[PDB]
């Protein structure tokens, strides 16, 4: 999925916030990897994306 | 003469005293209610609590 850069913290377990409560949450014995790159160049648009 | 065996009351009232006590104390946590905890923290700050 793609966020802003300020929301990349709530993509962890124990997280609270818009993102994690309405739009994804993960558990709190969560396994795995998270990764976040910046896609300015590839998601934002003059007039707006 | 007797107080061999009300000592042992004692001691065994004594116990149960402390352990209802116990039920008082923090321990480190913000409260000593859990109720409280829930209602005034979600439960990823609860949960540390």
């Amino acid at each position: 999925f793609v966020i802003r850069g300020d929301e990349v913290r709530q993509i962890a377990p124990g997280q609270t916030g818009n993102i994690a409560d309405y739009n994804y949450k993960l558990p709190d014995d969560f396994t795995g990897c998270v990764i976040a790159w910046n896609s300015n160049n590839l998601d934002s648009k003059v007039g707006g994306n | 003469a007797l107080g061999k065996l009300q000592d042992v009351v004692n001691q065994n009232a004594q116990a149960l005293n402390t352990l209802v006590k116990q039920l008082s104390s923090n321990f480190g946590a913000i409260s000593s209610v859990l109720n409280d905890i829930l209602s005034r923290l979600d439960p990823p700050e609860a949960e540390v609590q």
